[PDB]
């Protein structure tokens, strides 16, 4: 016991804090580990996502190395910072912190062979742009990029410990709208005025699922323009019936396109749904425009040969609408 | 609706063996009330209480101030109480319009139906989202099947007009009206006027007297 | 314990008695309401009428 | 709980069938013993049916599949070698478990059928 | 540490609400006060009609089984306030604690587990959405009593109860949490919907047959 | 420390921002930057056409009079800036500077104020809340000049009316539903959908008077 | 400082996002990590089809020209990324 | 993945039309490589349009630009001078890769383009 606390403090004594492992020698080499423990709600509005995982830095120091006291030390909290530890950082975090409650989630593990284990429990809010062109059908990819803040390819060498073992736990991830189809772990060496320094990334691919905007945005469009057409088998005589058929059916196509918008992401720019919906209400205007006319023709100014044509013309160039959203985006 | 909001302390790790709590001398001091930021509420006063609450540490000596408030019930009233009133009147009014004005009625029943739905989503608007029923949402669905019970008493009318022992005698007879029984359905009209308003009144009565008086 | 939070009425008993003495409290009240109907209709037919629903309000409180 | 039950057992499809609280342990593991040797984790796949995980040694050779809708779990085998002779069984995992390749982390599990090839 | 929180902290008023006891034949305990946002993951398939498990990890974050165990001091009494609690959505129908070991590379750490059981309560959804549902489902079918040459009523009635049919599933979105993807609420809006629409469809026919040819 | 503060701050990048100068004579200066979100009471009864007056209370903690005394230096130039104010909403009147004690048996307390006289813009409100209310009510009106037997063309016109200013009513959620007070918006929609009913119930009686009996 | 931010905070994960290097001679470089809410006033009465010019300006706390002068190393050339930038 | 072509090689226009995932890599910039001499960095478009950047040697004679009509960048190169002759390529960039001038941060180049006047 106070044999462990002498040599503690003696491999404490002597240790420059600000210097590295090996300054004038070859560059620290430092593999990282992730535990991914979830990825919790993903913003449309904000292009982020929060991920919480134990990232493990695994390093080798001569300085912190001992002879004797076979048993693996565990430095927890105080001569913790009494120790060099790489100066990693997430490029895309927005706001990250270590988990404080109980006590504060980090650990520091020496092997008597001067080996250096730096574990920490993470959340972190990064930076994912999406591509909301094809959205509800759309696929993104999001990635986490680790990186040293001040030392170069020089001084410091990143890589995966384990190789593509590396990075475990993505099983555990259990997004509602999203389902992660495929994940992958990259380094490289980004290259800046002053140097090239070292870069980690963790990417994965996102399909969101669809059958919600099937339910609510396509099925009840899809009924009420098909509705909308039947006018046209209506009498041309039961001039408020067909009226406020077709005046009904518009009203009930705004009211779904804008209540539609307030409850989803505001994404301000245009997506394939708002094409959709545009495109139905389009269909129902000129449903309405075409009794227009037909009311001023005949009956104004054996069935009529304008509704004779309304009827095969709207549901088919409804089909060609269709055909050609769908081919094209998907 | 009244609460009394309390606001209680102890020592967290000194038991009643260690630490005693006391209040020194008239209980708390307010300021002036007209300064406070109170607006749906209306403050009725405090007290102040002391209890020994027993866990498993031990025994501890919690003080605590209770605050008594109670709702304002204005802009409540205007928002839901009178709107659901007058379209539950203007649903009555089809009574009174011509049963030959089958558009008009038609639509009146069934707008009034839609406007009661829309009315019905602003009641949990300044509410935590519940699962129980509250004095409001119940009027606001009494009001509902009011305005149902209309439309479905012009439809009848539309559909009906459109086509076309011992002390007494035979049991049935006596105990039902089966004799006769067509005729009445005609003046459903003229029943309907007089039925709906009393009905509603009936319930308002008892609604309210319910909620204000017994509770 | 509220009529409208059946989560804390204690038992399934209890909200069936609670279910039937509301529902003679609404048919008496029927009965209230078709004193109206005693100013149109015939008087053995509104009679008879409040008889048989006074009698099912009767059976609904028994239960 | 959950009740499990492995049917089946050169294209080999076998299936575990998952009844009862199935979300509360979503992941499902294949684990195979041979005659002899200990429980050895084959694989793992997730509730959503993505991020499958294989071992290395039949990484390639075998794909899990999963649906949902009727609660069950596919493990194919497309090339099978005379090392692969062995009893297959099947596991569910709790949310906050542990690692995926010790069978102790897993809680329920099958009956297990027979292979040999 | 809690192993399945999302954010938590030691509240620090008027002091830290932490507390040190000793005993003279060496126990110590050890109090805080916490409050924690968990995770907990939830199958709202059957929303609302739904049945969650909500549960709460502990575990040691350092040592393995080999340095420190765990264990509920109490056993079932261990855990206190549940009846308690109360919730606006949720019944705390049943809770349980449980002890395990779970297994790593490193070692097998120990792990305490809470577990509560939540019901949730369908009085307003009742009322609200399954209810003038029905009702305008009902209302939709006056229309076949209806006279058949009355055009204006019948159409003015269906179109008028698909709106409002549109209008009740537009506005419950308006309050039920986003949730996206499909619930048993969703279902049962969508058959009334077809209902209604087949309703207005109906009359298209009866129209086509017995006035326009 | 502020008497109406709720949560304050000193800004801390790239370094707190918190200067100390000293003179010659010993005098001493001591300057900080920080984001203060004060309480002010409101009057929300004559909302939108409110002027709210809204204050910063500075106040010594722990001394009386008779130890510290504040003062405005400079007198009514003391506080500078509030040209440099630009809300969007609201429109600054007047700003007013108070040194005063507030007096207790025990002793005297200094106190200063900073008081702002804030006015509302109402040409928003009279565009968005105001003017489709009155063309609705006007267009109500409509149903006078139609032939007194278009019963589908006037009951349309009423009850349409109705549904129109019930939904302008509750999507009006914008302006303050999430805190309940009686305000002069709601009263002046209530007149309006008073209007409306009364416009329909106009010719419920002309229906009955004139085409039945 | 800088005199339009709301709220300012240097990134501290894993480390204090910080940065000091020193050269044979007395200069001295000094970076940090930094996320700015910066006040941005702007004329909507044209929205949406409008042109907003945002700010971000950069002083000394207590100093004056006398004491402490600033410039853009690089001159147009200082800030660098602005290709980065991008928003929907 | 992403494939660039060229084409177009007074007034001279360069276009160079992007196939792939041009999203995952939105800055586009163009290089020089004349005979004999090192690759070096002209200019450079973001994603949105706009943010051009522009080496020293070549300000206020080239510029960039981009339609996004077929996913194609328009060099738009004039005031063409006899040391302006090099083999002209279009390479991608990712949202995170470091600075427009190194070729080494430029993950796909193209197949590039001879002018010779
Ligand atoms: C909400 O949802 C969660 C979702 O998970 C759900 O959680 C499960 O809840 C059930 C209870 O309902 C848990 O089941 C219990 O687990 C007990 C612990 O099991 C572990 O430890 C066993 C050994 O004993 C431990 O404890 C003793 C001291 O008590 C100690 O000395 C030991 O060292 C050790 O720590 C172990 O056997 C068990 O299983 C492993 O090992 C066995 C070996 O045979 C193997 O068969 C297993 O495959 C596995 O590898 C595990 O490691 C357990 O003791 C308890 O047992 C009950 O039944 C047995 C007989 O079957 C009785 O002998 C005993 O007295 C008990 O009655 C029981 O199985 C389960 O673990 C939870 N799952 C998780 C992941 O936490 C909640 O219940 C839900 N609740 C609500 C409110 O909705
Ligand atoms: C927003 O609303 C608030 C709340 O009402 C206003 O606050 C008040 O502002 C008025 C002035 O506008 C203040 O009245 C002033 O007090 C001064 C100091 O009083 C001293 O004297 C008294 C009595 O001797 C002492 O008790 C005290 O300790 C001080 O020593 C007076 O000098 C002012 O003078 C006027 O009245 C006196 C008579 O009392 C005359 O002799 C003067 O000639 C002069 O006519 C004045 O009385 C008031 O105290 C403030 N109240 C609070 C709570 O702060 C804001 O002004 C308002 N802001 C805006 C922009 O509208
Ligand atoms: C506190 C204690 C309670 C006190 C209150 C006591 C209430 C007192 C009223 C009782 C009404 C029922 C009495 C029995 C009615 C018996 C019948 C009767 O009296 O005569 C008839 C109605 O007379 C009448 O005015 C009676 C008309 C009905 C009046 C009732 C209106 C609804 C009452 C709403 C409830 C309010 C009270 C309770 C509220 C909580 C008219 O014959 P008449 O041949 O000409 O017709 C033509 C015919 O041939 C049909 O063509
Ligand atoms: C002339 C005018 C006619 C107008 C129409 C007149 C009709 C009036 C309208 C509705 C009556 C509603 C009766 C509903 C009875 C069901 C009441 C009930 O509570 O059932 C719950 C669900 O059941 C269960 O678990 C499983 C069974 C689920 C079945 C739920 C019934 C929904 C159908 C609703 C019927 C609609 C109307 C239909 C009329 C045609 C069980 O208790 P639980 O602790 O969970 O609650 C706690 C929570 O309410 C907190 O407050
Ligand atoms: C201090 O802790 C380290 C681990 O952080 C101990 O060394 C490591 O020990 C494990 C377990 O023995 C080694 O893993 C594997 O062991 C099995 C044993 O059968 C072997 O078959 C595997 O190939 C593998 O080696 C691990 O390699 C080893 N290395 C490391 C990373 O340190 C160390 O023994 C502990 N010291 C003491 C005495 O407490
Ligand atoms: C009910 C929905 C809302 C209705 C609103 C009010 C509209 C008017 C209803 C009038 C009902 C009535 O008295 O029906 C009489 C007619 C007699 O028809 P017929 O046999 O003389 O051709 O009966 C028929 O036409 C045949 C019976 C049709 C009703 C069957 C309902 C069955 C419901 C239970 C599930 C099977
Ligand atoms: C007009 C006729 C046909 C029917 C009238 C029935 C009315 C009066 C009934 C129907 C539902 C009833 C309410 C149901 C539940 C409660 C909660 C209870 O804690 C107090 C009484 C109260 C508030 C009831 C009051 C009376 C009530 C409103
Ligand atoms: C005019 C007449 C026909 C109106 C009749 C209205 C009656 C049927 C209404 C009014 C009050 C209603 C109750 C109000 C509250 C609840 C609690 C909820 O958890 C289940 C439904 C239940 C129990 C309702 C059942 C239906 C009810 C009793
Ligand atoms: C919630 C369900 C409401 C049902 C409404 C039914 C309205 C029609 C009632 C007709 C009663 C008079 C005619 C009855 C004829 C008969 O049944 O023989
Ligand atoms: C809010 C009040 C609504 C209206 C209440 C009307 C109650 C009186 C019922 C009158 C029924 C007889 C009407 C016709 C009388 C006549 O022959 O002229
Ligand atoms: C704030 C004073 C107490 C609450 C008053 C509420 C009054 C609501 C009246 C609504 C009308 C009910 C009777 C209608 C009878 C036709
Ligand atoms: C503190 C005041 C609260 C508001 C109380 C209601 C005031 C009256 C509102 C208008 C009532 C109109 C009823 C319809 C028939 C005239
Ligand atoms: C709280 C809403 C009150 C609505 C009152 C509307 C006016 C009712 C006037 C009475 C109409 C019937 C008079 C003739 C009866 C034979
Ligand atoms: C409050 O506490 C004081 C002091 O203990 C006591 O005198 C008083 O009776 C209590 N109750 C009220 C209503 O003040
Ligand atoms: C577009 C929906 C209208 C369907 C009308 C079909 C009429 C069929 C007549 C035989
Ligand atoms: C605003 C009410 C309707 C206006 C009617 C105009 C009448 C014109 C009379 C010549
Ligand atoms: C809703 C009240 C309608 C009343 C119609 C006219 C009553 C009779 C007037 C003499
Ligand atoms: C925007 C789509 C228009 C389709 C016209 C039929
Ligand atoms: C996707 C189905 C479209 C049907 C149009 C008639
Ligand atoms: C949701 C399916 C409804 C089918 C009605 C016939």
């Amino acid at each position: 016991m106070s044999f462990v606390k002498e040599t503690v403090d003696k491999l404490l004594k002597g240790y420059d804090i600000r210097l590295r492992p090996d300054f004038g020698g070859p560059p620290v080499c430092v593999g990282m580990n992730i535990d991914i423990a979830s990825i919790d709600m993903v913003s449309e509005v904000n292009m982020d996502y929060t991920l919480t995982m134990y990232f493990q830095q695994y390093w080798r120091d001569k300085r912190l190395a001992y002879s004797g006291i076979p048993l693996n030390l565990t430095l927890d909290n105080r001569v913790a910072d009494q120790l060099w530890v790489p100066d990693t950082y997430f490029l895309n975090d927005k706001k990250s912190f270590v988990h404080g409650v109980t006590v504060k989630n980090r650990m520091i593990r020496l092997h008597p062979d001067g080996t250096v284990l730096y574990g920490l429990r993470i959340t972190t809010t990064a930076a994912c742009m999406m591509d909301l062109r094809r959205y509800p059908l759309d696929e993104q990819n999001c990635t986490l990029e680790i990186e040293s803040y001040g030392y170069t390819t020089d001084d410091i060498e990143f890589y995966w410990r384990g190789g593509d073992k590396a990075v475990t736990g993505v099983e555990r991830i259990e997004l509602p709208q999203f389902s992660i189809v495929e994940h992958r772990l990259v380094s490289r060496n980004v290259v800046f005025a002053t140097g090239a320094y070292p870069r980690l990334s963790l990417s994965f691919r996102l399909k969101r699922n669809i059958g919600y905007f099937i339910l609510q945005t396509y099925m009840p469009s899809i009924l009420i323009t098909i509705l909308s057409w039947v006018s046209f088998w209506i009498n041309y005589d039961a001039s408020a019936a067909r009226v406020a058929l077709g005046i009904t059916t518009v009203l009930t196509m705004t009211t779904i396109n804008t209540h539609l918008r307030e409850t989803l992401p505001k994404i301000p720019y245009v997506k394939a749904i708002d094409m959709y919906l545009m495109g139905c209400f389009v269909f129902v205007f000129l449903a309405l425009l075409e009794y227009a006319f037909v009311n001023y023709i005949f009956f104004g100014r054996d069935v009529n040969a304008i509704d004779r044509w309304s009827r095969i013309v709207f549901p088919f160039t409804f089909s060609l609408f269709n055909l050609v959203y769908w081919l094209y985006y998907v | 609706d009244e609460h009394s909001c309390p606001l209680e302390f102890s020592s967290y790790g000194y038991p009643r063996e260690e630490i005693v709590y006391q209040w020194k001398r008239s209980s708390v001091e307010v300021g002036d009330t007209r300064s406070w930021r109170l607006y749906q509420f209306s403050f009725v006063g405090l007290r102040n209480t002391t209890e020994v609450v027993k866990t498993t540490s031990g025994d501890y000596v919690v003080m605590s101030v209770y605050f008594d408030l109670s709702r304002r019930m204005g802009y409540f009233t205007i928002q839901t109480y009178i709107p659901c009133t007058l379209i539950v009147v203007l649903s009555w009014v089809s009574f009174w319009i011509n049963k030959d004005a089958v558009p008009a009625r038609t639509s009146l029943g069934i707008t009034t139906v839609l406007t009661m739905t829309t009315l019905s989503t602003i009641a949990r608007k300044s509410l935590p989202k519940v699962s129980y029923v509250t004095a409001m949402d119940l009027f606001v669905s009494v009001c509902f099947i009011f305005v149902f019970s209309a439309l479905v008493e012009y439809g009848t009318l539309h559909y009906f007009v459109s086509n076309r022992c011992l002390d007494g005698k035979d049991c049935a007879s006596f105990f039902c009206c089966f004799e006769d029984c067509h005729i009445r359905i005609a003046k459903m009209d003229s029943y309907a006027r007089i039925f709906f308003p009393t009905a509603f009144c009936l319930f308002n009565l008892v609604y309210w007297v319910s909620y204000l008086y017994l509770g | 314990g509220s009529f409208t939070d059946f989560s804390t009425i204690p038992s399934s008993a209890f909200k069936a008695a609670a279910f039937f003495v509301l529902l003679s409290m609404v048919l008496i009240l029927g009965c209230i309401t078709c004193f109206s109907l005693f100013f149109f209709c015939n008087t053995a037919t509104v009679y008879k009428i409040c008889a048989w629903m006074q009698l099912l309000a009767a059976l609904c409180l028994v239960l | 709980q959950v009740q499990l039950v492995e049917s089946g057992g050169g294209s080999l499809r076998l299936s575990c069938a998952a009844s009862g609280h199935t979300f509360n342990y979503p992941i499902m593991g294949w684990f195979r013993q041979a005659p002899g040797k200990e429980r050895e984790f084959v694989g793992a796949i997730s509730w959503s049916g993505g991020s499958t995980s294989y071992a290395d040694s039949v990484k390639d050779r075998f794909t899990i599949s999963r649906d949902n809708a009727k609660n069950t779990v596919y493990l194919e085998m497309n090339n099978l070698k005379p090392e692969d002779t062995a009893v297959y069984y099947c596991a569910a995992k709790g949310r906050y478990s542990g690692g995926l390749y010790y069978p102790t982390n897993y809680d329920y599990w099958g009956q297990g059928t027979q292979v040999t090839v």
